Protein backbone atom coordinates (compact mmCIF):
# COMPACT_ATOMS: atom_id res chain seq x y z
CA UNK A 1 0.00 0.00 0.00
CA UNK A 2 1.42 3.56 -1.04
CA UNK A 3 0.34 6.83 0.60
CA UNK A 4 1.02 9.90 -0.81
CA UNK A 5 0.12 12.93 0.52
CA UNK A 6 0.06 16.15 -1.74
CA UNK A 7 0.07 19.73 -0.88
CA UNK A 8 -1.01 22.22 -3.08
CA UNK A 9 1.08 24.95 -2.03
CA UNK A 10 4.95 24.54 -1.00
CA UNK A 11 8.22 27.00 -2.13
CA UNK A 12 7.81 25.45 -4.81
CA UNK A 13 4.69 27.16 -6.12
CA UNK A 14 6.79 30.42 -6.04
CA UNK A 15 8.69 28.99 -9.58
CA UNK A 16 5.17 28.31 -10.84
CA UNK A 17 3.52 31.22 -11.55
CA UNK A 18 2.45 30.62 -15.00
CA UNK A 19 -0.61 31.97 -16.52
CA UNK A 20 -2.73 29.04 -17.08
CA UNK A 21 -5.20 27.22 -14.01
CA UNK A 22 -4.07 26.76 -10.52
CA UNK A 23 -4.58 23.03 -10.13
CA UNK A 24 -3.03 20.08 -7.96
CA UNK A 25 -2.80 16.47 -7.83
CA UNK A 26 -1.06 13.14 -9.15
CA UNK A 27 -2.18 14.46 -12.81
CA UNK A 28 0.66 12.42 -14.84
CA UNK A 29 1.59 8.82 -14.63
CA UNK A 30 2.72 6.46 -11.90
CA UNK A 31 4.26 3.64 -13.02
CA UNK A 32 6.91 0.81 -11.32
CA UNK A 33 10.04 -0.06 -13.13
CA UNK A 34 12.31 -2.87 -12.18
CA UNK A 35 16.25 -2.34 -12.74
CA UNK A 36 19.08 -5.15 -11.99
CA UNK A 37 21.49 -4.59 -9.61
CA UNK A 38 24.19 -3.76 -12.21
CA UNK A 39 22.20 -1.58 -14.62
CA UNK A 40 22.62 1.14 -17.51
CA UNK A 41 21.96 4.34 -15.10
CA UNK A 42 22.63 6.97 -17.93
CA UNK A 43 23.39 6.99 -21.39
CA UNK A 44 23.69 10.46 -23.91
CA UNK A 45 23.61 10.16 -27.66
CA UNK A 46 24.65 12.50 -30.20
CA UNK A 47 25.07 13.14 -33.86
CA UNK A 48 27.83 15.14 -35.30
CA UNK A 49 28.79 15.32 -38.93
CA UNK A 50 31.16 16.53 -41.68
CA UNK A 51 31.44 20.08 -43.79
CA UNK A 52 28.31 18.24 -45.91
CA UNK A 53 26.23 15.85 -43.79
CA UNK A 54 27.59 13.13 -46.01
CA UNK A 55 29.37 11.41 -43.01
CA UNK A 56 28.04 11.04 -39.88
CA UNK A 57 29.92 10.02 -35.93
CA UNK A 58 27.32 9.21 -33.80
CA UNK A 59 28.79 8.81 -29.69
CA UNK A 60 26.99 6.94 -27.18
CA UNK A 61 28.41 7.75 -23.79
CA UNK A 62 26.92 5.18 -21.17
CA UNK A 63 27.09 4.71 -17.71
CA UNK A 64 25.99 1.94 -15.00
CA UNK A 65 25.51 1.64 -11.55
CA UNK A 66 26.13 -1.22 -9.53
CA UNK A 67 28.72 -4.25 -9.47
CA UNK A 68 31.96 -2.99 -11.78
CA UNK A 69 33.59 -5.85 -13.60
CA UNK A 70 36.23 -6.84 -16.31
CA UNK A 71 33.39 -8.78 -18.03
CA UNK A 72 30.99 -6.16 -18.41
CA UNK A 73 30.32 -4.81 -21.95
CA UNK A 74 28.10 -2.54 -23.27
CA UNK A 75 26.73 -2.33 -27.01
CA UNK A 76 25.13 0.00 -29.36
CA UNK A 77 23.75 -0.76 -32.14
CA UNK A 78 21.89 1.51 -34.53
CA UNK A 79 19.30 0.27 -36.46
CA UNK A 80 17.46 1.41 -40.07
CA UNK A 81 13.90 -0.53 -39.65
CA UNK A 82 15.32 -4.23 -39.67
CA UNK A 83 18.62 -3.02 -40.85
CA UNK A 84 21.13 -2.54 -38.11
CA UNK A 85 23.65 0.07 -40.18
CA UNK A 86 26.03 0.57 -37.09
CA UNK A 87 27.26 -0.96 -34.25
CA UNK A 88 29.80 -0.99 -31.43
CA UNK A 89 31.06 -2.88 -28.52
CA UNK A 90 33.17 -1.82 -25.55
CA UNK A 91 34.54 -2.33 -22.24
CA UNK A 92 33.68 0.10 -19.42
CA UNK A 93 36.32 2.51 -18.61
CA UNK A 94 36.15 6.33 -20.22
CA UNK A 95 39.15 8.48 -21.53
CA UNK A 96 41.53 9.65 -18.36
CA UNK A 97 40.28 13.63 -18.01
CA UNK A 98 42.38 14.31 -15.22
CA UNK A 99 45.20 13.56 -12.37
CA UNK A 100 43.27 11.08 -10.95
CA UNK A 101 42.32 8.78 -13.91
CA UNK A 102 38.53 8.82 -15.47
CA UNK A 103 35.33 7.30 -15.22
CA UNK A 104 35.75 3.52 -14.65
CA UNK A 105 31.84 3.28 -14.54
CA UNK A 106 31.93 4.84 -17.91
CA UNK A 107 32.14 4.17 -21.81
CA UNK A 108 31.72 5.71 -25.01
CA UNK A 109 31.12 3.91 -28.28
CA UNK A 110 31.64 5.70 -31.58
CA UNK A 111 29.93 4.51 -34.66
CA UNK A 112 30.45 5.78 -37.93
CA UNK A 113 27.60 6.27 -40.40
CA UNK A 114 27.49 7.29 -43.98
CA UNK A 115 24.81 9.23 -45.65
CA UNK A 116 22.75 9.58 -43.20
CA UNK A 117 19.19 10.05 -43.55
CA UNK A 118 19.14 13.01 -41.59
CA UNK A 119 16.09 14.42 -39.08
CA UNK A 120 13.70 17.22 -39.77
CA UNK A 121 9.93 18.71 -39.21
CA UNK A 122 9.75 18.24 -42.93
CA UNK A 123 10.83 14.34 -42.92
CA UNK A 124 11.38 13.15 -39.96
CA UNK A 125 13.64 10.31 -40.44
CA UNK A 126 14.65 8.64 -37.52
CA UNK A 127 16.91 5.66 -36.87
CA UNK A 128 17.05 3.29 -33.52
CA UNK A 129 19.50 2.99 -31.39
CA UNK A 130 19.84 -0.47 -28.77
CA UNK A 131 22.22 0.18 -25.96
CA UNK A 132 23.16 -2.82 -24.16
CA UNK A 133 24.46 -3.86 -21.22
CA UNK A 134 25.79 -7.53 -21.32
CA UNK A 135 28.74 -9.92 -20.16
CA UNK A 136 31.85 -9.86 -23.01
CA UNK A 137 30.46 -13.44 -23.31
CA UNK A 138 27.20 -12.86 -24.84
CA UNK A 139 24.73 -12.14 -21.69
CA UNK A 140 22.42 -9.47 -21.69
CA UNK A 141 22.15 -8.16 -18.57
CA UNK A 142 19.26 -5.37 -19.67
CA UNK A 143 18.68 -3.24 -22.78
CA UNK A 144 17.62 0.39 -23.38
CA UNK A 145 17.05 2.13 -26.18
CA UNK A 146 15.62 5.29 -28.57
CA UNK A 147 14.81 6.98 -31.47
CA UNK A 148 17.69 9.00 -33.18
CA UNK A 149 17.15 12.00 -35.15
CA UNK A 150 20.41 12.69 -37.41
CA UNK A 151 20.04 16.60 -36.86
CA UNK A 152 22.66 19.35 -36.45
CA UNK A 153 21.25 22.67 -34.47
CA UNK A 154 24.16 25.66 -34.69
CA UNK A 155 24.27 29.08 -34.23
CA UNK A 156 26.36 30.63 -37.47
CA UNK A 157 27.24 34.10 -38.39
CA UNK A 158 23.89 35.33 -36.77
CA UNK A 159 21.30 32.65 -38.43
CA UNK A 160 20.23 29.30 -36.67
CA UNK A 161 20.75 26.57 -38.99
CA UNK A 162 19.32 23.01 -38.75
CA UNK A 163 21.43 20.78 -40.97
CA UNK A 164 23.01 23.41 -42.46
CA UNK A 165 20.21 25.55 -43.37
CA UNK A 166 18.28 27.95 -42.27
CA UNK A 167 15.06 28.25 -40.13
CA UNK A 168 12.13 29.33 -40.42
CA UNK A 169 10.03 28.93 -37.17
CA UNK A 170 6.09 28.40 -37.94
CA UNK A 171 5.48 27.60 -33.86
CA UNK A 172 3.10 28.06 -31.78
CA UNK A 173 2.93 28.17 -28.01
CA UNK A 174 0.64 24.76 -26.22
CA UNK A 175 -0.29 24.49 -22.72
CA UNK A 176 -1.34 20.80 -21.55
CA UNK A 177 -5.14 21.85 -21.59
CA UNK A 178 -7.96 19.77 -21.78
CA UNK A 179 -11.45 21.02 -21.15
CA UNK A 180 -12.60 18.02 -19.22
CA UNK A 181 -9.52 16.63 -17.50
CA UNK A 182 -7.84 20.15 -16.57
CA UNK A 183 -4.15 19.17 -16.93
CA UNK A 184 -3.71 15.75 -17.73
CA UNK A 185 -2.37 14.67 -21.16
CA UNK A 186 -3.35 11.93 -23.29
CA UNK A 187 -2.11 10.35 -26.03
CA UNK A 188 -5.16 10.64 -28.72
CA UNK A 189 -5.40 14.54 -27.36
CA UNK A 190 -1.71 15.07 -28.27
CA UNK A 191 -2.36 13.34 -31.56
CA UNK A 192 -4.98 15.58 -32.32
CA UNK A 193 -3.40 19.00 -31.29
CA UNK A 194 -0.25 17.58 -33.82
CA UNK A 195 -2.05 16.86 -36.80
CA UNK A 196 -3.83 20.00 -36.37
CA UNK A 197 -0.89 22.19 -36.25
CA UNK A 198 1.22 20.13 -38.85
CA UNK A 199 -1.96 20.92 -41.19
CA UNK A 200 -1.81 24.09 -40.57
CA UNK A 201 1.60 24.64 -41.52
CA UNK A 202 2.98 25.05 -38.10
CA UNK A 203 6.43 23.12 -37.86
CA UNK A 204 7.44 24.37 -33.80
CA UNK A 205 6.05 24.60 -30.95
CA UNK A 206 7.30 25.58 -27.09
CA UNK A 207 6.52 24.24 -23.95
CA UNK A 208 5.47 26.64 -22.66
CA UNK A 209 6.37 26.58 -19.78
CA UNK A 210 7.12 23.81 -18.77
CA UNK B 1 38.96 67.26 -54.94
CA UNK B 2 36.99 70.16 -54.62
CA UNK B 3 38.88 74.57 -55.38
CA UNK B 4 40.74 74.46 -52.05
CA UNK B 5 38.91 77.33 -50.66
CA UNK B 6 35.76 75.39 -50.49
CA UNK B 7 37.10 73.13 -47.68
CA UNK B 8 38.39 76.39 -45.85
CA UNK B 9 34.69 77.79 -45.61
CA UNK B 10 33.42 74.09 -44.44
CA UNK B 11 36.11 74.71 -41.77
CA UNK B 12 34.93 78.29 -41.08
CA UNK B 13 31.31 77.82 -41.47
CA UNK B 14 30.66 74.17 -40.10
CA UNK B 15 29.96 71.29 -42.44
CA UNK B 16 31.44 67.55 -42.43
CA UNK B 17 32.79 66.86 -45.79
CA UNK B 18 33.58 64.00 -47.69
CA UNK B 19 36.34 64.78 -49.55
CA UNK B 20 36.60 62.32 -52.71
CA UNK B 21 39.22 61.23 -54.97
CA UNK B 22 38.53 61.89 -58.69
CA UNK B 23 38.41 58.60 -60.14
CA UNK B 24 34.89 57.61 -62.49
CA UNK B 25 34.98 54.47 -64.79
CA UNK B 26 31.20 54.58 -65.20
CA UNK B 27 31.36 53.87 -68.69
CA UNK B 28 33.35 50.51 -68.96
CA UNK B 29 31.82 47.00 -69.33
CA UNK B 30 32.12 45.85 -66.44
CA UNK B 31 32.54 48.78 -64.44
CA UNK B 32 35.54 47.62 -62.44
CA UNK B 33 37.25 46.84 -66.14
CA UNK B 34 40.32 49.58 -64.70
CA UNK B 35 39.78 49.46 -61.69
CA UNK B 36 41.08 45.65 -61.55
CA UNK B 37 43.41 46.56 -63.71
CA UNK B 38 46.66 46.65 -61.65
CA UNK B 39 47.93 48.61 -64.93
CA UNK B 40 45.96 51.24 -64.24
CA UNK B 41 46.88 51.23 -60.66
CA UNK B 42 49.55 54.28 -60.14
CA UNK B 43 47.10 56.78 -62.19
CA UNK B 44 44.60 55.83 -59.79
CA UNK B 45 46.93 55.94 -57.10
CA UNK B 46 48.42 59.44 -57.97
CA UNK B 47 44.33 60.84 -57.70
CA UNK B 48 43.94 59.00 -54.25
CA UNK B 49 47.52 59.85 -52.52
CA UNK B 50 47.75 63.50 -54.16
CA UNK B 51 44.49 64.20 -51.96
CA UNK B 52 45.49 63.22 -48.92
CA UNK B 53 48.41 65.32 -49.39
CA UNK B 54 46.84 67.68 -50.25
CA UNK B 55 43.62 68.31 -48.03
CA UNK B 56 44.40 65.99 -44.95
CA UNK B 57 44.77 69.43 -42.31
CA UNK B 58 41.53 70.03 -43.43
CA UNK B 59 39.02 69.43 -39.83
CA UNK B 60 36.25 69.58 -42.16
CA UNK B 61 37.07 66.70 -44.00
CA UNK B 62 35.79 63.41 -41.88
CA UNK B 63 35.69 61.00 -44.38
CA UNK B 64 37.61 59.64 -47.17
CA UNK B 65 36.12 58.18 -50.35
CA UNK B 66 37.89 56.31 -53.14
CA UNK B 67 36.02 57.72 -56.20
CA UNK B 68 32.84 56.94 -58.29
CA UNK B 69 31.23 54.36 -60.18
CA UNK B 70 34.24 52.75 -61.02
CA UNK B 71 33.01 48.87 -59.76
CA UNK B 72 35.26 47.09 -57.14
CA UNK B 73 38.30 46.21 -58.53
CA UNK B 74 41.30 44.90 -56.69
CA UNK B 75 43.28 48.61 -57.15
CA UNK B 76 40.73 49.92 -54.19
CA UNK B 77 41.57 47.42 -51.72
CA UNK B 78 45.39 48.48 -52.06
CA UNK B 79 44.37 52.39 -51.74
CA UNK B 80 42.16 52.03 -49.36
CA UNK B 81 44.48 50.10 -47.18
CA UNK B 82 46.79 52.83 -47.95
CA UNK B 83 44.76 55.50 -46.61
CA UNK B 84 43.57 53.34 -43.14
CA UNK B 85 47.41 53.52 -43.14
CA UNK B 86 49.26 56.71 -43.04
CA UNK B 87 45.55 58.58 -42.19
CA UNK B 88 43.57 56.44 -39.27
CA UNK B 89 41.98 59.88 -37.89
CA UNK B 90 39.30 58.98 -40.85
CA UNK B 91 37.42 56.45 -42.13
CA UNK B 92 37.40 55.49 -45.91
CA UNK B 93 34.45 54.77 -47.63
CA UNK B 94 33.51 53.62 -51.55
CA UNK B 95 30.18 52.63 -53.03
CA UNK B 96 31.68 50.87 -56.12
CA UNK B 97 30.57 46.78 -56.53
CA UNK B 98 27.76 46.62 -54.15
CA UNK B 99 27.88 49.43 -51.41
CA UNK B 100 29.41 46.76 -48.72
CA UNK B 101 32.54 45.69 -50.44
CA UNK B 102 36.29 45.48 -48.03
CA UNK B 103 37.11 48.67 -49.59
CA UNK B 104 34.67 50.89 -47.65
CA UNK B 105 34.53 51.21 -43.54
CA UNK B 106 30.92 52.24 -44.34
CA UNK B 107 27.45 50.73 -46.52
CA UNK B 108 27.30 54.07 -48.68
CA UNK B 109 24.51 52.71 -51.19
CA UNK B 110 23.27 55.24 -53.35
CA UNK B 111 19.25 54.94 -54.16
CA UNK B 112 18.88 51.92 -51.61
CA UNK B 113 15.09 52.62 -50.97
CA UNK B 114 13.80 52.55 -47.17
CA UNK B 115 11.28 49.18 -47.15
CA UNK B 116 11.83 48.37 -50.33
CA UNK B 117 14.41 45.68 -51.82
CA UNK B 118 16.00 46.14 -55.19
CA UNK B 119 17.96 42.36 -55.75
CA UNK B 120 20.16 43.28 -58.57
CA UNK B 121 22.27 40.47 -59.76
CA UNK B 122 26.20 40.66 -58.08
CA UNK B 123 25.34 44.41 -56.93
CA UNK B 124 21.43 44.31 -55.19
CA UNK B 125 20.00 47.34 -53.17
CA UNK B 126 18.60 46.02 -50.03
CA UNK B 127 16.18 47.97 -48.24
CA UNK B 128 18.50 49.98 -45.87
CA UNK B 129 16.85 48.49 -42.71
CA UNK B 130 17.49 45.22 -43.37
CA UNK B 131 21.00 45.89 -45.18
CA UNK B 132 22.25 46.90 -41.37
CA UNK B 133 21.08 43.72 -40.26
CA UNK B 134 22.42 41.05 -42.81
CA UNK B 135 24.30 38.22 -40.85
CA UNK B 136 27.40 39.46 -40.03
CA UNK B 137 27.18 42.74 -41.06
CA UNK B 138 28.06 45.78 -38.48
CA UNK B 139 28.99 48.83 -40.06
CA UNK B 140 26.87 52.26 -40.07
CA UNK B 141 25.45 53.20 -43.43
CA UNK B 142 24.73 56.10 -44.60
CA UNK B 143 23.72 56.25 -48.36
CA UNK B 144 26.34 58.17 -50.46
CA UNK B 145 23.15 59.45 -52.61
CA UNK B 146 19.65 59.22 -51.98
CA UNK B 147 16.41 61.42 -53.10
CA UNK B 148 17.12 62.21 -56.67
CA UNK B 149 15.81 65.87 -56.52
CA UNK B 150 14.99 65.72 -60.50
CA UNK B 151 12.49 68.27 -61.10
CA UNK B 152 8.80 67.74 -59.33
CA UNK B 153 11.07 64.90 -56.79
CA UNK B 154 11.35 64.27 -53.69
CA UNK B 155 8.37 62.21 -52.83
CA UNK B 156 8.78 59.80 -49.70
CA UNK B 157 11.85 61.78 -48.78
CA UNK B 158 9.70 62.06 -45.24
CA UNK B 159 10.51 58.13 -45.27
CA UNK B 160 14.09 57.89 -45.51
CA UNK B 161 14.43 60.53 -41.92
CA UNK B 162 11.84 58.49 -40.14
CA UNK B 163 14.16 55.47 -40.76
CA UNK B 164 17.21 57.60 -39.89
CA UNK B 165 15.79 58.59 -36.62
CA UNK B 166 14.89 55.09 -35.31
CA UNK B 167 17.91 53.32 -36.43
CA UNK B 168 21.18 54.01 -34.77
CA UNK B 169 22.83 52.24 -37.76
CA UNK B 170 20.95 54.53 -39.74
CA UNK B 171 22.89 57.54 -40.04
CA UNK B 172 21.91 59.87 -42.67
CA UNK B 173 22.93 60.46 -46.02
CA UNK B 174 23.95 62.73 -48.99
CA UNK B 175 20.53 64.54 -51.38
CA UNK B 176 21.71 63.95 -54.86
CA UNK B 177 22.03 66.99 -55.45
CA UNK B 178 22.21 70.46 -54.81
CA UNK B 179 22.13 72.31 -57.67
CA UNK B 180 21.11 71.65 -61.27
CA UNK B 181 23.76 71.78 -63.99
CA UNK B 182 22.17 73.86 -66.82
CA UNK B 183 23.96 76.21 -68.82
CA UNK B 184 22.89 79.62 -70.11
CA UNK B 185 21.86 80.42 -73.31
CA UNK B 186 20.72 83.27 -75.55
CA UNK B 187 18.18 83.83 -77.90
CA UNK B 188 17.75 86.12 -80.92
CA UNK B 189 16.75 88.84 -78.43
CA UNK B 190 19.57 88.51 -76.56
CA UNK B 191 16.97 86.97 -73.66
CA UNK B 192 18.78 84.00 -71.49
CA UNK B 193 17.59 80.74 -70.69
CA UNK B 194 18.65 77.86 -69.12
CA UNK B 195 19.51 74.76 -71.14
CA UNK B 196 20.59 71.36 -70.98
CA UNK B 197 22.02 68.32 -72.93
CA UNK B 198 21.96 68.65 -75.99
CA UNK B 199 21.42 72.61 -76.50
CA UNK B 200 24.91 73.05 -77.74
CA UNK B 201 25.15 70.81 -81.11
CA UNK B 202 26.44 68.08 -78.22
CA UNK B 203 25.46 64.16 -79.14
CA UNK B 204 25.04 61.76 -77.96
CA UNK B 205 23.67 63.32 -75.08
CA UNK B 206 21.61 62.66 -71.95
CA UNK B 207 19.20 65.77 -72.26
CA UNK B 208 17.68 67.12 -68.79
CA UNK B 209 19.83 64.43 -66.68
CA UNK B 210 21.97 66.71 -65.46
CA UNK B 211 19.44 68.78 -63.44
O1 LIG C 1 3.76 37.17 -21.70
C1 LIG C 1 2.93 36.29 -21.68
O2 LIG C 1 1.75 36.46 -22.38
C2 LIG C 1 0.65 35.47 -22.42
C3 LIG C 1 -0.67 36.23 -22.28
O3 LIG C 1 -1.76 35.35 -22.57
C4 LIG C 1 0.79 34.42 -21.29
O4 LIG C 1 0.51 35.03 -20.02
C5 LIG C 1 2.22 33.88 -21.31
O5 LIG C 1 2.34 32.80 -20.39
C6 LIG C 1 3.21 35.00 -20.89
O6 LIG C 1 4.55 34.56 -21.16
MG1 LIG D 1 3.29 35.09 -16.71
NA1 LIG E 1 20.01 56.66 -36.91
NA1 LIG F 1 22.40 63.20 -63.38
Amino acid sequence: RLAVMVLRWSDGSYLEDQDMWRMSGIFRDVSLLHKPTTQISDFHVATRFNDDFSRAVLEAEVQMCGELRDYLRVTVSLWQGETQVASGTAPFGGEIIDERGGYADRVTLRLNVENPKLWSAEIPNLYRAVVELHTADGTLIEAEACDVGFREVRIENGLLLLNGKPLLIRGVNRHEHHPLHGQVMDEQTMVQDILLMKQNNFNAVRCSHY
Amino acid sequence: PNHPLWYTLCDRYGLYVVDEANIETHGMVPMNRLTDDPRWLPAMSERVTRMVQRDRNHPSVIIWSLGNESGHGANHDALYRWIKSVDPSRPVQYEGGGADTTATDIICPMYARVDEDQPFPAVPKWSIKKWLSLPGETRPLILCEYAHAMGNSLGGFAKYWQAFRQYPRLQGGFVWDWVDQSLIKYDENGNPWSAYGGDFGDTPNDAQFCM
